[PDB]
């Protein structure tokens, strides 16, 4: 299915 | 005609009194997933809210349990684990789940699937107090692959109990968690009524979203400046296994295992050859390039970490010696203590400790970005839901209502801000 | 239809793994005698041989147990102890006998008299292995005041097992131990199959026959103070305000007193935010040695930790503090407290206070014997016996090793 | 009954 990605921020 | 020895509910708390550091308990739950009988590739450790109760959850994609095995798990002292293919189980005592769960919280639930059946087991202090049981009874419900109840008399009673006193008041609420084990096989442990001080949990979940941490008032008792492992679960999990075979994911961000070669300098190797053994023991000595000040010996047992930063030899003697020096040894010949945070203090342990110090001294004289989050979009509502790391593959169509995460299981719930 | 949680015999070993200092296990047995439900005034701790097995025995003159109470003792988690007349039980957890016994040895037996009935209880790892039991099963035999069995179905099976797998082969052998409790009431615990290293016991009985000791091969994980390696030294400091008399190897244990142990004594107070009440502290400089100093932390009158360094860990020395913290919680082996925030605070306070204190401030007892009326032989007696019967025979000897008239008299000490 | 006494050690 559809999937984004993101940046996790410390 | 002879009487059985009996277990009183109060004992559940008593068994938990070995663990003075909460992480030792967590570690036990991890070990059980790691161990070759389960063989989980991944374990997910999470913080969540269910039925208005903060919970810690441990979920794995391992082999799962039969109803009977689940009973043994909820029983004291039954362990039958054997090495497979060089994979050596950590567990021999048969007490670790009980000791750990109960250390973390008053009540616990276990959901498991072995792919032929699924069963649910209840281990609650709260339940026991309320019904004033004089014995420890562990309710169990078991189902067929078709979601049909079986072993009915026990299940029927067991189930009634779970719904009434459990977090989960309905058959539907229960099955959801069973669902959260995505694979055909696997296990989910939910623990609630966590220890609270200051009317807040002993754990701090807010300082770092991606970690479980111990709040500062934090050094371990033995320590005096605290390395990360003492207060951070993630940091600790990195060093937990000498040669990892499993992937640990905390709060949805996977844990990257520390490597010596990338962690230490001027690596040298030494051998331990005591009279009481028929085999050599390898040792690795390194200088800590990274924080200068976490140094010492890491002692591993069966590929598992027992104590770290033990100071040996000259390091013991004074302020100024051995600093930055780290040792790695595995001692399978030693015996772990009740919480597996130490070894039995025996002539052999003492000898090993002495040798490490002498050996360490020799060495000393001789020498002189987080991974990305992943989201999935709900097919029904088009909202974006956060996903934990480590999933091998997803179904073709995914809906908010099949979400493992408890907090976002219906489309009606607001989409969560990105960072 | 809900199942009971089960106990596997293997757990008996597992439950013992918290004790890494054997004296911790010993201390536990002593505690049970001390506690107000028992109310013993003497406990005798001895080493002896029975049936070719070295044995450790704990015998007391306390109230004893009903059979049911015996079952609970051999069960996990049952404790019902309440303060009486300002005597506060140490017991809380309900695990202390099992953890202690099993740590000391594989097999243990309990003989008890409550003055209405007497009972014998078996808790053996060895027995369980042999019969390949899947559950922990604890045989019990009970008797009326007349030496007649009661609760027969349980008792008959229990006796058969006990006679067969026990140290005691015969009914006659069993009742001898019941007899070693001289009084109407009391308890005797026998432990055998002791931990052995290098084909010898973990304990050293040879070096001092009046002590139980840990061999040179000694210090705790932590120059060692005496209490680390001598049970006698340890027992002295075990209770802050002693209520019971401890006899080891037949020689009673002389309790220390703060006065006559410390000099320049000063008082101090701890007034935490978290506590309703104040807690006194006593600070002293250590007379006897020097090297041994720190805080003595007592809980419910019992000693949890000793010689714990605080403040300045060199600088600051020979300084002792005594505190009792009933607000802390002891750990599984009762050798430490739970490492809570409150514990941490207490340690911190102790150090500051100790620091202030520093800145500011700078023939053993005789043996007794009885003569046997039917040998004329002289047999040794342990201290602490208030009353002897009018005539005494080798047959009624508590010591297992001189219960026979045909047993040569022991030499007196050179 | 009859009881001796003795020095220890
Ligand atoms: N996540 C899991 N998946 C499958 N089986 C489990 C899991 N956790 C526990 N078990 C079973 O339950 C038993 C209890 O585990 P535990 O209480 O840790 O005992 P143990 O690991 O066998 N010995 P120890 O851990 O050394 O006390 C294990 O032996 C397993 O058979
Ligand atoms: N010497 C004894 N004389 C009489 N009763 C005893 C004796 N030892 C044990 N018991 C009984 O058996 C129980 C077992 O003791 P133990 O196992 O130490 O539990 P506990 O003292 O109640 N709690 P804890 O000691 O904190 O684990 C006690 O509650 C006593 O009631
Ligand atoms: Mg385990
Ligand atoms: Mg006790
Ligand atoms: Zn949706
Ligand atoms: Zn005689």
């Amino acid at each position: 299915a559809r999937t984004k990605q993101t940046a996790r921020k410390s | 005609g002879i009487r059985l020895s009996a277990l009183c509910p109060k004992f559940l708390h008593t068994n938990s009194t070995s663990h003075t550091w909460p992480f030792s308990a967590v570690a036990e739950l991890i070990d059980n997933a790691y161990d070759p009988d389960v063989n989980a590739k991944q374990i997910w450790i999470d913080k969540t809210v269910i039925s208005d109760h903060i919970c810690l959850t441990f979920t794995d994609n391992g082999n799962g349990m039969t109803a009977d095995k689940l009973h043994k798990m909820l029983s004291f002292g039954f362990s039958d684990k054997v090495t497979m293919n060089g994979h050596v189980p950590v567990g021999l005592y048969g007490n670790g789940f009980k000791s750990g769960s109960m250390r973390l919280g008053k009540d616990a639930m276990v959901f498991t699937k072995n792919g032929e059946t699924m069963s649910v087991g209840f281990l609650s202090q709260t339940y026991l107090e309320v019904i004033k049981a004089e014995h420890v009874v562990v309710p169990i419900v078991t189902f067929n692959k078709h979601r049909q109840m079986i072993n009915l008399t026990e299940s029927k009673a067991s189930l009634a109990a779970i719904l009434e006193h459990s977090l989960f008041s309905t058959e539907q609420k229960l099955l959801a968690e069973l669902n959260a084990i995505m694979g055909k096989k696997g296990t989910r442990i939910i623990i609630w009524n966590l220890r609270s001080y200051k009317n807040a949990t002993e754990f701090d979940f807010e300082k770092d979203k991606y970690d479980i941490r111990i709040p500062e008032d934090y050094k371990k008792q033995e320590r005096q400046i605290a390395p990360e492992s003492d207060y951070s679960l993630r940091a600790y999990c990195s060093i937990l296994y000498l040669k990892p075979r499993m992937q640990i994911i905390i709060r949805g961000q996977k844990v990257k295992t520390q490597l010596v070669s990338k962690s230490l300098a001027y690596i040298e190797r030494d051998v331990y050859r005591p009279k009481f053994l028929t085999r050599t023991v390898r040792i690795t000595f390194g200088f800590n390039c990274r924080n200068k000040d976490h140094y010492g010996i890491m002692m591993y047992h069966k590929n598992r970490l027992i104590k770290a930063y033990e100071k040996v030899g000259c390091q013991l003697k004074a302020n100024n010696m051995g600093v930055g020096v780290v040792g790695i040894i595995e001692c399978n010949f030693l015996k772990p203590t009740h919480n597996k945070q130490d070894f039995d203090y025996t002539n052999e342990y003492r000898l090993t400790i002495l040798a490490l110090g002498e050996k360490l001294n020799d060495y000393w004289n001789e020498m002189k970005k987080r991974p990305d989050q992943t989201w999935v979009q709900c097919d029904a509502c088009l909202k974006w839901r956060k996903l934990p790391d480590g999933i091998d593959q997803l179904p073709e169509k995914w809906y908010c209502s099949n979400n493992p995460d408890p907090q976002f299981r219906n489309c009606e719930v607001p989409e969560e801000p990105e960072d």
